[PDB]
RNA sequence: GAAAUUGUUGAAAGGGAAGGGCAUUUGAUCAGACA
RNA sequence: CGUGGAGGUCAGUGACGAAGCCUAGACCGUAAGGUCGGGUCGAACGGCCUCUAGUGCAGAUCUUGGUGGUAGUAGCAAAUAUUCAAAUGAGAACUUUGAAGACUGAAGUGGGGAAAGGUUCCACGUCAACAGCAGUUGGACGUGGGUUAGUCGAUCCUAAGA
RNA sequence: GUGAACAGCCUCUAGUUGAUAGAAUAAUGUAGAUAAGGGAAGUCGGCAAAAUAGAUCCGUAACUUCGGGAUAAGGAUUGGC
C-alpha cells in the first residue's frame, strides 16, 4: 500500500560530500539529501522546505555542514495526478547540534 | 496517403504520418526500428522505459562511435540510446494511430505495429562561423515518419496449385506395374 | 640507423600480452612433481590476503655481517581457515595431453559452495546438486562405479575444495572453489582418501610446515587504462614537448611500415595473473590460540591483528600463513599459496627462523601502541574511563 | 504573469534600485494589473510593494 | 517528376575489398514453335 | 547509328491517351542503336527521300546546380556559481515572483554622452523561423504608442584649409 | 577598510547572477601546485621554474664625463597588548 510517516533522521553529508568539488557541495546536497529521502521512504517524488534550503547553502556552496538533522514525510499526492500517489517533504528541525541522536518516528496529529 | 510498401488488410488497419518533423532523421530511425512490428500496447510501454533510461534502443545502422550499454544486451548489441526527442515524437504517432483505430472500431487488443517508416525530409539550413574568417553549412536533417497497425489475425488456412505432374512412357510403367505389382 | 647509445628495451615480454584475467581466482599452471612415496596430502591452499605487518627476528647466516644479530623483515599475513572437500576429480594422458574424465561429488554441499554455481542466489529455486545428491540413495552403487573407474584410469587426481569463506571478515559470501593435485602416493589411495574427506574439512598444518618455501599465485592490483610512461617506465619526454611527453617519441622506424607488437603503447595495468616463487613460512597461525602474536620472546598475550584491525580487511579470527616479504594480489583476493616445484638448498631456504616480536600497533596511523593494555598503561587515566 | 515592468516601475516610484523592490508572491494577480505609476503608487502605499531595507556595512570595527 | 543519394518491404550472397571473362549446376523468370 | 531545325511525302500516330519517364520482361542488329509489352503520364508526335547545323562526353584542379561516405563524428570546456519553492503554461534546468548563495567592487557588470546604428525605446499580442541545449523569454515575429525648447545644440564666428 | 596609493584583496549604493545541461573522474592533455638526497650533471643555451622583494636602521668595491656606479654587494629588524 502506502503509508504516510513522519520521521527525523541525521543525514551525513560529511562522507557523501567528500571529495566533492567545492562548487559543487552545496549542489550535490541538495542532490545527495534527495536521494537519501527516496532511500527511506521508497518515494521519487521529493521535496525541499525552502528553509532547508537554506540551512543547506547556510555558510556558502563549500561550506556545507558534516551532519544534518532532516524532517522526512511521506505524503500522499493530488492534482493533476502524477505517476505515483506518494510524495516527501523534507524539512530541517531545530536542534541544538546534530551530532548524536538516532532516528525517530514521529506520532501523526 | 500513398504510404511505403505494404502488404496488410487496409480494412483491418490504421494510420499517421508525420512530416517535416525536426527530429534527427538518424536517430528515429533507429529508434523506429526498435519497435517495428511489436505488439502496439508492448511498444508503447517499451519507448515509455527508454525515456527513463532502463531499456534502451539499439542503434544498429546510424551507430559509429557510439557509447556501449548494458542495455543492449536484451538485442544482442553493445551499441544503445536512448534519443528522447525520437521517442516522443515516435510515440507521438503511435498515439495518433490508437485514435484513429478507435474510431474505425478496430480491437486494440490485437494492434500490432505493421508498418514504420522514416526517412529524410529537406535540410533546414542554419550556418556557423569558422576560423579565418569562413562560414559552413549548420543543418537540421529532419524527418518524416509514418506508420501503420494492423489487428492480429491468426491463421492463413491452406490453398494453392495442383502440381501438374507429367510423366514418359516408361515413367508410368513403373507407376502402374507398381500397384499392379504391390501396394 | 642504429639506436645511437645502447639501452636495455623497456619491460618483460614474457608477461605480455599485458591485459586483464580471465578471472579474479589465477590458475594454478604446475603443481609439484609426484613422489609416490609419501602419504598423501594436497599441494596448494585457499586463503585471503590479511595484509602485512613487521617482524623482528634473529638471523641465522654464518658469513654475513648480520649473522646472530637482529634483522626486521616485513611479512604478509593471509587468512587462512580449514578448506573442505568436497570431490574428487580424475585426469588421463592422450596424445592430445590430460582431459578429466569424471567429476565425483561429495552427498551434502554448503551453501557456501552451493551459492558459487549460482548468478541470483535470491531469486533462485538453489536446485544445484539436488538430483545428484539422489545418487547416493540407492545402496551407493553409481558413486562407486565412477570413483571405481578413477581407479582404474586417471594418471593424476584432483581434489575439490572450497573455502570457508563465512569464517571471514569479508562480505562476499559467494565461498570460492578449485582444484588442488593430490601428490600422496597411489592412484587408488589417492582416491580413497578423496572419498574419505567428503564434506569433512582440512587443515593447513596438515600442508605447510614452518620455514617452508612456498609460492603466490595471484591476480595482481588493477590500476585501469594507464599511460605508456608508468605502465613500461619509459623515459618521461623532454619538459618542451607538444602534445604530450609521457609518451614514447618514436613509435618505431618506417619499415616494417606497422607497429610492432615489441613497442611500449598505452593500455590496461594490472589484474595480471602472476605465479610469484620462494615465500617463506614464517608462521603458521592457529585460530584457536590467543597469544597467536606472541612470542617465544614476547609472551604477551595478543593475537596478530592490528589495533583497531587490518586496515580494509578486518581481524584474523582463523590460521593464518605468515610469509616474509609481499606477495601478488590486494588484501581481501582469493589467493592460492602452493608446494615449490624443486628442493631448494640455497642456505636463505633451508634457514630455520624463529620471531622474536609481531609488531601489532595500528596500520591506520602512526601507530604507537601493541595493545590497548599497553596504551592505558602508558597515557594514565582518561575523562571517559573508570 | 510577468513583473517586470512593475518591478522597474516599482523602483521608479519609490526612488530606489530594482535590487531592493519587493513584490509580494501572494498578490501577484493585483500586481499584475498595476500598468501605471498611479497604480504602482497605490500599490507601494499599501504594502504590496515594499521598500525593503539597505544592506549594513557598519562603521563599528573601523572606530 | 530521371539521376546521384535515402527509408521500408521482398529475394540473395558475404573467413582481410568489390565489381569482370569462358563455362556449366541450382533457383527465379520468359519468348517461340508444336498441331 | 543517334540529335535540334528545314523542303517533300506516307491523305502517317494520337485525349478510345502524343511526348516523356520507369521496368535483372520480349524481339532485331557485330555495333552505334532499333522495336515491342507492362506501369506512370497528360498534348502533342513519328517513318521514308532530301536540306541544315550552336549535332553525340567520363575525364579538362572543366561550368552551374544537386548529392554522399566522412558522422550522430570533431565538437558545443576562457570570463569563480549556483540553489529551494510558488506562479504561469500542453510543455519550465533556462519565464515571472519570493527565498538563499554569490559577483562586478565606483580605474564598475553603476550612472550618462561623442562617432555609428535607426526604432533597437515602450505596450499589447506572441513562437513557424532566428537567439549553434531550450524557450512560455528576446535587441525575434505581429499590431500599436512614443522624441514638445526665446535660454540645450545646430544656426553666428573664425582655424588649418577649401 | 587595509595600504604610500585611483594597486591588489574585502565591502555600501547601483547592476548582475547571462556563458547548453546531467553522470563519472581512465590514458594523454591544458591551466594551477608540491616533492626526499643531489644541485645544471639536463639543454645549443638555465628555456621553464625557483630564489629575491615592503619599510626602519647599519653597511656599501672597481671605475667615472664627479653627475654617478647604488636599493651596489652585505646585514639586523617588523605581531599583539
Ligand atoms: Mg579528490
Ligand atoms: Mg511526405
Ligand atoms: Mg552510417
Ligand atoms: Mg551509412
Ligand atoms: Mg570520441
Ligand atoms: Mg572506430
Ligand atoms: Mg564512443
Ligand atoms: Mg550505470
Ligand atoms: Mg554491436
Ligand atoms: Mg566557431
Ligand atoms: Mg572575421
Ligand atoms: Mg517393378
Ligand atoms: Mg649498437
Ligand atoms: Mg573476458
Ligand atoms: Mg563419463
Ligand atoms: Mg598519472
Ligand atoms: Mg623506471
Ligand atoms: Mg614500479
Ligand atoms: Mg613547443
Ligand atoms: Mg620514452
Ligand atoms: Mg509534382
Ligand atoms: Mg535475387
Ligand atoms: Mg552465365
Ligand atoms: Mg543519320
Ligand atoms: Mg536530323
Ligand atoms: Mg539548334
Ligand atoms: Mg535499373
Ligand atoms: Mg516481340
Ligand atoms: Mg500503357
Ligand atoms: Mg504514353
Ligand atoms: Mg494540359
Ligand atoms: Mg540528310
Ligand atoms: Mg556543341
Ligand atoms: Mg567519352
Ligand atoms: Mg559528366
Ligand atoms: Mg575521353
Ligand atoms: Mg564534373
Ligand atoms: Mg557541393
Ligand atoms: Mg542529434
Ligand atoms: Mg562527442
Ligand atoms: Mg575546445
Ligand atoms: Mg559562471
Ligand atoms: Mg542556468
Ligand atoms: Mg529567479
Ligand atoms: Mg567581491
Ligand atoms: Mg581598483
Ligand atoms: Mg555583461
Ligand atoms: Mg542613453
Ligand atoms: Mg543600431
Ligand atoms: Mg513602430
Ligand atoms: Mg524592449
Ligand atoms: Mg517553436
Ligand atoms: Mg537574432
Ligand atoms: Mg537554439
Ligand atoms: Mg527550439
Ligand atoms: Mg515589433
Ligand atoms: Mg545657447
Ligand atoms: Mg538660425
Ligand atoms: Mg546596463
Ligand atoms: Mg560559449
Ligand atoms: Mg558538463
Ligand atoms: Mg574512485
Ligand atoms: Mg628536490
Ligand atoms: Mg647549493
Ligand atoms: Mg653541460
Ligand atoms: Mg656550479
Ligand atoms: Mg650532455
Ligand atoms: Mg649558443
Ligand atoms: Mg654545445
Ligand atoms: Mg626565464
Ligand atoms: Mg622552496
Ligand atoms: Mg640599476
Ligand atoms: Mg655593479
Ligand atoms: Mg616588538
Amino acid at each position: 500500500l502506502k503509508d504516510v510517516v513522519t520521521r527525523e533522521y541525521t543525514i551525513n553529508l560529511h562522507k557523501r560530500l567528500h571529495g566533492v568539488s567545492f562548487k559543487k557541495r552545496a549542489p550535490r546536497a541538495v542532490k545527495e539529501i534527495k536521494k537519501f529521502a527516496k532511500l527511506h521512504m521508497g518515494t521519487d517524488d521529493v521535496r525541499l522546505a525552502p528553509e532547508l534550503n537554506q540551512a543547506i547553502w547556510k555558510r556558502g556552496v563549500k561550506g556545507v555542514e558534516y551532519r544534518l538533522r532532516l524532517r522526512i514525510s511521506r505524503k500522499r499526492n493530488e492534482e493533476e495526478d502524477a505517476k505515483n500517489p506518494l510524495f516527501s517533504y523534507v524539512e530541517p528541525v531545530l536542534v541544538a547540534s546534530a551530532k548524536g541522536l538516532q532516528t525517530v518516528v514521529v506520532e501523526e496529529d | 496517403a500513398r504510404y511505403g510498401a505494404t502488404s496488410t488488410n487496409p480494412a483491418k488497419s490504421a494510420s499517421a504520418r508525420g512530416s517535416y518533423l525536426r527530429v534527427s532523421f538518424k536517430n528515429t530511425r533507429e529508434t523506429a526500428q526498435a519497435i517495428n512490428g511489436w505488439e502496439l500496447t508492448k511498444a508503447q510501454k517499451y519507448l515509455e522505459q527508454v525515456l527513463d533510461h532502463q531499456r534502451a534502443i539499439p542503434f544498429r545502422r546510424f551507430n559509429s562511435s557510439i557509447g556501449r550499454t548494458a542495455q543492449g544486451k536484451e538485442f544482442g548489441v553493445t551499441k544503445a540510446r536512448w534519443p528522447a526527442k525520437s521517442v516522443k515524437f515516435v510515440q507521438g504517432l503511435l498515439q495518433n494511430a490508437a485514435a484513429n483505430a478507435e474510431a474505425k472500431g478496430l480491437d486494440a487488443t490485437k494492434l500490432y505495429v505493421s508498418h514504420i517508416q522514416v526517412n529524410q525530409a529537406p535540410k533546414q539550413r542554419r550556418r556557423t562561423y569558422r576560423a579565418h574568417g569562413r562560414i559552413n553549412k549548420y543543418e537540421s536533417s529532419p524527418s518524416h515518419i509514418e506508420l501503420v497497425v494492423t489487428e492480429k489475425e491468426e491463421a492463413v488456412a491452406k490453398a494453392a496449385e495442383k502440381k501438374v505432374v507429367r510423366l514418359t512412357s516408361r515413367q508410368r510403367g513403373r507407376i502402374a506395374a507398381q500397384k499392379r505389382i504391390a501396394a | 640507423s642504429h639506436r645511437k647509445y645502447e639501452a636495455p628495451r623497456h619491460g618483460h615480454l614474457g608477461f605480455l600480452p599485458r591485459k586483464r584475467a580471465a578471472s579474479i581466482r589465477a590458475r594454478v599452471k604446475a603443481f609439484p612433481k609426484d613422489d609416490r612415496s609419501k602419504p598423501v596430502a594436497l599441494t596448494s591452499f585457499l586463503g585471503y590476503k590479511a595484509g602485512m605487518t613487521t617482524i623482528v627476528r634473529d638471523l641465522d647466516r654464518p658469513g654475513s655481517k648480520f649473522h646472530k644479530r637482529e634483522v626486521v623483515e616485513a611479512v604478509t599475513v593471509v587468512d587462512t581457515p580449514p578448506v573442505v572437500v568436497v570431490g574428487v576429480v580424475g585426469y588421463v594422458e592422450t596424445p592430445r595431453g590430460l582431459r578429466s574424465l569424471t567429476t565425483v561429488w561429495a552427498e551434502h554441499l554448503s551453501d557456501e559452495v552451493k551459492r558459487r554455481f549460482y548468478k541470483n542466489w535470491y531469486k533462485s529455486k538453489k536446485k544445484a546438486f539436488t538430483k545428484y545428491s539422489a545418487k547416493y540413495a540407492q545402496d551407493g552403487a553409481g558413486i562407486e562405479r565412477e570413483l571405481a573407474r578413477i581407479k582404474k584410469y586417471a594418471s593424476v587426481v584432483r581434489v575439490l575444495v572450497h573455502t570457508q569463506i563465512r569464517k571471514t571478515p569479508l562480505a562476499q559470501k559467494k565461498a570460492h572453489l578449485a582444484e588442488i593435485q593430490l601428490n600422496g602416493g597411489s592412484i587408488s589411495e589417492k582416491v580413497d582418501w578423496a572419498r574419505e574427506h567428503f564434506e569433512k574439512t582440512v587443515a593447513v598444518d596438515s600442508v605447510f610446515e614452518q620455514n617452508e618455501m612456498i609460492d603466490a599465485i595471484a591476480v595482481t592490483k588493477g590500476h585501469g587504462f594507464e599511460g605508456v610512461t608508468h605502465r613500461w617506465g619509459t623515459k618521461k619526454l623532454p619538459r618542451k614537448t607538444h602534445r604530450g611527453l609521457r609518451k614514447v617519441a618514436c613509435i618505431g622506424a618506417w619499415h616494417p611500415a606497422h607497429v610492432m607488437w615489441s613497442v611500449a603503447r598505452a593500455g590496461q595495468r594490472g589484474y595480471h595473473s602472476r605465479t610469484s616463487i620462494n615465500h617463506k613460512i614464517y608462521r603458521v597461525g592457529k585460530g584457536d590460540d590467543e597469544a597467536n602474536g606472541a612470542t617465544s620472546f614476547d609472551r604477551t598475550k595478543k593475537t596478530i591483528t592490528p589495533m583497531g584491525g587490518f586496515v580494509h580487511y578486518g581481524e584474523i579470527k582463523n590460521d593464518f600463513i605468515m610469509v616474509k616479504g609481499c606477495i601478488p594480489g590486494n588484501r581481501k583476493r582469493i589467493v592460492t599459496l602452493r608446494k615449490s616445484l624443486y628442493t631448494n638448498t640455497s642456505r636463505k631456504a633451508l634457514e630455520e627462523v624463529s620471531l622474536k616480536w609481531i609488531d601489532t600497533a595500528s596500520k591506520f596511523g602512526k601507530g604507537r601502541f601493541q595493545t590497548p593494555a599497553e596504551k592505558h598503561a602508558f597515557m594514565g587515566t582518561l575523562k571517559k574511563d573508570l | 504573469a510577468n513583473l517586470r515592468t512593475q518591478k522597474r516601475l516599482a523602483a521608479s516610484v519609490v526612488g530606489v534600485g530594482k535590487r531592493k523592490v519587493w513584490l509580494d508572491p501572494n498578490e501577484t494577480s493585483e500586481i499584475a494589473q498595476a500598468n501605471s505609476r498611479n497604480a504602482i503608487r497605490k500599490l507601494v502605499k499599501n504594502g504590496t510593494i515594499v521598500k525593503k531595507a539597505v544592506t549594513v556595512h557598519s562603521k563599528s570595527r573601523t572606530r
